[PDB]
């Protein structure tokens, strides 16, 4: 990620969590990446514990997020000559969603006591509404390309861990070592403890 | 392509006991001859584990998945091959399929077009599904397989991971203690609400050997385990099994001397708290003050005292009122789970993005 | 499929009084949750149709309050309170029980306006057209009412068929009238041995038809 | 859907391409339907299709004719739509409307029955012609004036346009200077395929011998302009 800081035109870690330089000293695994585009003032809505327009109908961020989000401006790739109406956003649901899941459903939301058999009538509308994306729009309406990076730690053996190449080995010296994300100081002696493969 | 079998005898499932069955290693923790208690999904003893017998009988039913399950099988000459996991067992959802042929073991999860009676047919025909459209995860594993062999399996779904345990030992259900090692941690990452077992029918038209297998459940409870020099589990003690083992586990010792101990406490369990409303029930006039042609100003806001009425919120579209409901306040699920009086209603109009300006603090 | 009828197609609508239209469906609409499976489409001639009433008896798509659908049971009707010059369009009804949608026949909707005296125009073929081998004589009407009229071509006091065609235009907001032109084409050999040509114009507002007779010999 | 692209001569053994050229609109997530119409009175729905946003299945809705010959192809990525077919047996005048359904969701719909609310997005531009052979040059013929049944003192002369196949022909009188009395009649179909036009004007008879009357009829496909002076 040292070169990926500037291989793509995005703001370098405008989020909360582990320090960007300190990410080399982690043994996280099983990352999750989601791809979506937001509109203008929705940057503030994507935060752990935030309750915004996105955080009330589209994507819920739990308090124990153990990560952050990455967003940047996209006024050229996401904005063609014609209006870009290829992405929509939910506004109508009976209740809030559950964190870290998605529920896509093309269903008419009913407001009144009477039910609707998929008919947009008196008190029955659709939650999905088209984005207003145009290259001539202002900063409050420009499409922003957003990807979320999760750095949670699992008790399972980390198949990803951290990118810290390889180095030599030493024995019988009280030295500080960081193994599987845990720091400890001591010698490296030989013991006859039986180890099962797991 | 599947063949429907209507020769199955209508025989109700049998039941037996699980005196010393349903034990396994909790995690990859290693300990040296110490006693530790772990809260995990372990089958309590003296339970009622279901028994199915196959001989001419064809016992391959479908059972719902509510909690963790424990599987045992006195399997000989490699009759059982795999299991079926899925919510509806069709192509509408991604379902787990276990295939065990004579060459190796392959594990694949896709949207297979499963039939009502999956079976296998020398043995080269596999009539378990017609075709699969597309999927991502494909895994191949090394083969794990007179009553001379006993196999036990445990299936759990934690963090969307497929955990399966295997153990082969030579030997009704035999009596003995044998822990199950962790074998495969496959990240399925899907929803499973039903399970079904796979049986192979050897053609000789079809002949099935005398294989007996047991399927059970799991319960979240604390289990006391003692390790050794090699880290193998010696015995399992459950506090909720009986008060004797409760006193054994609370004292953290397998041997309890002569005396009296207060192992726990007991009390009655309340059921419900209900309130009747035969008294005053006219709705408070919230609609006519929330929907009015004239509203007060920000500097001089109206103050109205509301009492002696019921504060109905269903008429105000409690599910979605088309308002700025993103305020934290009281949670909407527990907003109905409250009871209060002396509400304050002050309304005004502003301009711009000052909606977030009106906040506590 | 579902067969439909359009018996109110010949509806002489007039501003001032309400008018009604109807259609018949073979199947019943009673199997519904209070939503009538009826709709009305106004097809404006020339550019695009317009939607009046969607499914159910409700107002939508910015239509005026005069249009109001109705129907409860084995019936189909549409209530119109006022008729203006913007109501030029045919009507259709549809039931959405099955996916093979098949619309019925169209209507006419001739607005019963003030009757105007017809004018008969005769145009003999030019000399170049006469010697070109094909002779076409045109009987034209300007500022005559209504649009629908019966025209007959009589040659040598005999009936003619298979060579007369009629073209109809749309209404004009200047004077609320229609203009139709009838062209009678014939070959050179057909026109050579014929002597007199005349087109009979039949008008609803006239007790007797008017006919103008002319013969070859004048420009 | 705003404008449509079509037209041209195609053999019965050939294939057409019915497409709707959309604009800034939520056409990607809105299901639509194809409705044809006879040259006379009476419409007829022909085809319909949905999008992948509704469900994994495409919610297929075919009648007999489209099942026999036609097929659909939805890109499901932008505001584009194309219709494909193999042959052509009886296709003379079809409007081929590009309207969309008034039901964003699809509920209580089987593979053969599906309720629909209404349509409001009809368009113009899907015309089909298979009888086109060549773009013959126009043959403008003058019409003799006749000051009868037109208040006497006003004359009535015009130009006759014959021997032309395509319907759109630019017809004007006095280079567009004269407005009152101009009535360009629509083209009428003949048994030979080609069309005919009649265009007359109402002018006073006192200026018949002084003012010059030249009818301006130009045909774009034939690239031929014929000018004629009306004279008794
Ligand atoms: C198990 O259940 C069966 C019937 O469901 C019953 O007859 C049997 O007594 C039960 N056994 C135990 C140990 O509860
Ligand atoms: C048989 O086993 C092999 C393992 O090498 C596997 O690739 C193959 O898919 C298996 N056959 C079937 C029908 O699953
Ligand atoms: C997989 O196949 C199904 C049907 O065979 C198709 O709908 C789907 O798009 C395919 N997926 C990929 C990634 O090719
Ligand atoms: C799995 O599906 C069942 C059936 O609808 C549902 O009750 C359950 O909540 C689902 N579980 C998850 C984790 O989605
Ligand atoms: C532990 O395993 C080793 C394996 O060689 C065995 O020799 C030893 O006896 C085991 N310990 C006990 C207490 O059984
Ligand atoms: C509540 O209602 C009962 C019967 O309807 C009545 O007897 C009682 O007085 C009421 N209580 C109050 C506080 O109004
Ligand atoms: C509620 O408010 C809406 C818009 O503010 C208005 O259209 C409606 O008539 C109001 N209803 C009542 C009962 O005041």
């Amino acid at each position: 990620y040292s070169v990926l800081y500037n291989l793509a035109p995005f703001f370098t870690f405008k989020c909360y969590g582990v320090s960007p330089t300190k990410l080399n000293d982690l043994c996280f695994t099983n990352v999750y990446a989601d791809s979506f585009v937001i509109r203008g003032d929705e940057v503030r809505q994507i935060a752990p514990g935030q309750t915004g327009n996105i955080a009330d109908y589209n994507y819920k961020l739990p308090d124990d997020f153990t990560g952050c989000v990455i967003a940047w401006n996209s006024n050229k790739l996401d904005s063609k000559v014609s209006g870009n109406y290829n992405y929509l956003y939910r506004l109508f649901r009976k209740s809030n969603l559950k964190p870290f899941e998605r529920d896509i459903s093309t269903e008419i939301y009913q407001a009144g006591n009477k039910p609707c058999n998929g008919v947009a009538g008196f008190n029955c509308y659709f939650p999905l509404r088209s984005y207003s994306f145009r290259p001539t729009y202002g900063v409050g309406h420009q499409p922003y390309r957003v990807v979320v990076l999760s750095f949670e730690l699992l008790h399972a053996p980390a198949t990803v861990c951290g990118p810290k190449k390889s180095t030599n080995l030493v024995k019988n010296k009280c030295v500080n070592f960081n193994f599987n994300g845990l720091k400890g100081t001591g010698v490296l002696t030989e013991s006859n403890k039986k180890f099962l493969p797991f | 392509q599947c063949v429907n079998l209507t020769t199955r005898t209508q025989l109700p499932p049998a039941y037996t006991n699980s005196f010393t069955r349903g034990v396994y290693y909790p995690d990859k923790v290693f300990r040296s001859s110490v006693l530790h208690s772990t809260q995990d999904l372990f089958l309590p003893f003296f339970s009622n584990v279901t028994w199915f017998h196959v001989i001419k009988r064809f016992d391959n039913p479908v059972l719902p998945f509510n909690d963790g399950v424990y599987f045992a099988s006195i399997e000989k000459s490699n009759i059982i091959r795999g299991w079926i996991f899925g919510t509806t067992l069709d192509s509408k959802t991604q379902s787990l399929l276990i295939v065990n042929n004579a060459t190796n073991v392959v594990i694949k999860v896709c949207e297979f077009q499963f039939c009502n009676d999956p079976f296998l047919d020398m043995e080269s025909e596999f009539r378990v599904y017609s075709s699969a459209n597309n999927c991502t995860f494909e895994y191949v594993s090394q083969p794990f397989l007179n009553f001379k062999n006993l196999r036990e399996f445990v299936f759990k779904n934690i963090d969307g991971y497929f955990k399966i345990y295997s153990k082969h030992t030579p030997i009704d259900l035999p009596q003995g203690f044998s822990a199950l090692e962790p074998l495969v941690d496959l990240p399925i990452g899907i929803n499973i609400t039903r399970f079904q077992t796979l049986l192979a029918l050897h053609r000789s038209g079809w002949t099935a050997g005398a294989a007996a297998y047991y399927v059970g459940y799991l319960q979240p409870r604390t289990f006391l385990l003692k390790y050794n020099e090699n880290g193998t589990i010696t015995d399992a003690v459950d506090c909720a099994l009986d008060p004797l083992s409760e006193t054994k586990c609370t004292l953290k010792s397998f041997t309890v001397e002569k005396g009296i101990y207060q192992t726990s406490n007991f009390r009655v369990q309340p059921t419900e708290s209900i309130v009747r409303f035969p008294n005053i029930t006219n709705l408070c006039p919230f609609d006519e003050v929330f929907n009015a042609t004239r509203f007060a100003s920000v500097y001089a806001w109206n103050r109205k005292r509301i009492s002696n009425c019921v504060a109905d919120y269903s008429v105000l579209y409690n599910l979605a009122p088309f308002f700025t409901f993103k305020c934290y306040g009281v949670s909407p699920t527990k907003l109905n789970d409250l009871c209060f009086t002396n509400v304050y209603a002050d309304s005004f109009v502003i301009r711009g993005d000052e909606v977030r300006q009106i906040a506590p603090g | 499929d579902i067969v439909l009828t359009q018996s109110p197609l010949s509806l002489p609508v007039t501003p001032g009084e309400p008018a009604s239209i109807s259609c018949r469906s073979s199947q019943s609409l009673l199997r519904s949750n209070g939503y009538n499976y009826l709709d009305w489409y106004l097809q404006k001639p020339g550019q695009s149709p317009h939607l009046l009433i969607y499914l159910g008896s409700n107002r939508a798509s910015g239509v005026p309050d005069r249009f109001s659908g109705s129907g409860s049971g084995t019936d189909f009707t549409l209530k119109i309170s006022r008729v203006e010059a913007e109501d030029v369009g045919v009507y259709y009804c549809m039931q959405a029980l099955q996916t093979p949608y098949t619309f019925g026949q169209g209507t006419n909707l001739e607005i019963k306006r003030t009757v105007a005296a017809p004018s008969v125009f005769i145009f003999p073929p030019s000399d170049e057209q006469l010697k070109s081998g094909t002779a076409s004589v045109v009987c034209l009407l300007n500022n005559f009412y209504p649009r629908e009229a019966k025209v007959q071509w009589k040659v040598d006091n005999a009936l003619q068929s298979g060579n007369s065609q009629e073209s109809v235009t749309e209404q004009d907001s200047k004077d609320s009238t229609y203009s139709l032109s009838s062209t009678l084409t014939l070959s050179k050999a057909d026109y050579e041995k014929h002597k007199v040509y005349a087109c009979e114009v039949t008008h609803q507002g006239l007790s007797s038809p008017v006919t103008k007779s002319f013969n070859r010999g004048e420009c | 859907q705003l404008v449509e692209s079509g037209g041209g001569l195609v053999k019965p053994g050939g294939s057409l391409r019915l497409s709707c050229a959309a604009s800034g609109f939520s056409f990607i997530t809105y299901n639509m339907n194809w409705v044809r119409q006879a040259p006379g009175k009476g419409l007829e729905w022909v085809s319909s299709i949905s999008s992948n946003i509704l469900s994994s299945t495409s919610y297929i809705y075919y009648a007999d004719s489209v099942k026999g010959r036609f097929t659909i192809s939805r890109d499901d990525a932008a505001n584009s739509l194309f219709l494909q077919m193999n042959s052509l047996r009886v296709e003379d005048t079809a409007q081929y409307y590009c309207a969309r359904t008034r039901s964003r969701s699809v509920r209580n719909c089987t593979s053969a029955t599906c309720p629909v609310d209404a349509f409001d997005l009809w368009g113009q531009g899907t015309m089909v012609i298979v009888s086109s052979a060549s773009t013959k040059g126009p043959s403008v013929f003058p019409l003799a004036p006749s000051s009868k049944s037109t208040s006497g003192g006003t004359a009535a002369l015009g130009c006759l346009v014959k021997d032309y196949f395509p319907e759109p022909v630019t017809v004007s009188w006095n280079s567009g200077a004269l407005t009152s009395g101009v009535h360009t009649f629509p083209a009428v179909l003949q048994s030979s395929g080609l069309y005919s036009l009649s265009s007359v004007v109402t002018v006073p008879s006192s200026s018949l011998g002084t003012q010059t009357y030249i009818c301006n009829v130009n045909h774009k496909p034939s690239n031929t302009k014929v000018d004629k002076k009306v004279e008794p």
